């Protein structure tokens, strides 16, 4: 499944490397993040 | 070790059982509230999806301390975004309503501070998702978010959509539609 490491953020949006990002996610996003 | 993606809001899911003993705030059953991403996923991947529960039940999706009825002060002065379903497959009704969630907790519209939750109303004729919006009056967010749902969602030639003033639902217990996408 999907990894952690390889999640691609955009620009501004939040991130654990950008935690002023906006708290915003795309459909894909979220669903990319449905396995653990 | 693994960091949570935090959402913009805090939602809570309800989820109403029809008991006419008792009344109707009173089949509203509070769930739990999640914040991130992942706790959402928890908890959605282990609730039936709306094809599954009891014909007369609802789920509701509303951000935290904003109850899914229209007495609410976050709800009094808005409407709502109805999609009366036209009788679609279990899998096309279940990605529908996700995809609502996930509009929701994604903050995927631009007046999305104007959003007050999502009600899905699982029944024998016909099934119902509705979004709930804070302003009726507020022309320039309804359309904005009337317009965002039929892009993020399927446009259907079938299906459209009916926003209805929650001020007026209310009176009618046969309803007016104030926009039509
Ligand atoms: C959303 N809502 C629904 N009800 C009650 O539930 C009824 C509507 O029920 P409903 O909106 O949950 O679905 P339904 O498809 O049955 O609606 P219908 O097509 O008009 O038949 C109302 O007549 C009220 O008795 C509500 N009652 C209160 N007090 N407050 C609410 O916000 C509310």
């Amino acid at each position: 499944g999907p990894h952690m490491s390889i999640i691609n953020y955009n620009e501004g949006q939040w991130s654990p490397n950008n935690p002023s990002g906006k708290k915003q996610y795309d459909r894909e996003q979220l669903l990319q993040l449905r396995e653990v | 070790p693994h960091m949570k993606h935090p959402l913009m809001n805090v939602w809570t899911l309800w989820y109403l059982e029809n008991d006419r003993s008792k009344s109707w705030e009173d089949m509203q059953n509070e769930i739990t509230s999640f914040d991130t991403v992942e706790d959402f996923w928890s908890l959605y991947n282990h609730i039936k999806p709306p094809s599954e529960i009891k014909l007369g039940s609802d789920y509701s999706l509303f951000k935290k301390n904003i109850r899914p009825m229209w007495e609410d002060a976050a709800n009094k002065q808005g409407g709502r975004w109805v999609i009366t379903l036209n009788k679609s497959s279990k899998t096309d009704l279940d990605n529908l309503w996700l995809d609502v969630l996930l509009c929701l907790i994604g903050e995927a519209f631009d007046h999305s501070d104007q959003i007050c939750g999502a009600v899905i109303n699982i029944r024998g004729k016909s099934n119902k998702i509705s979004i709930w919006t804070a302003d009726g009056n507020n022309e320039e967010a309804a359309l904005e978010i009337g317009h965002k749902l039929r892009d993020a969602l399927r446009l259907g030639r079938n299906n459209s959509l009916q926003y209805q003033l929650h001020k007026d639902t209310m009176v009618k217990q046969n309803v007016k539609s104030i926009y039509t996408l």
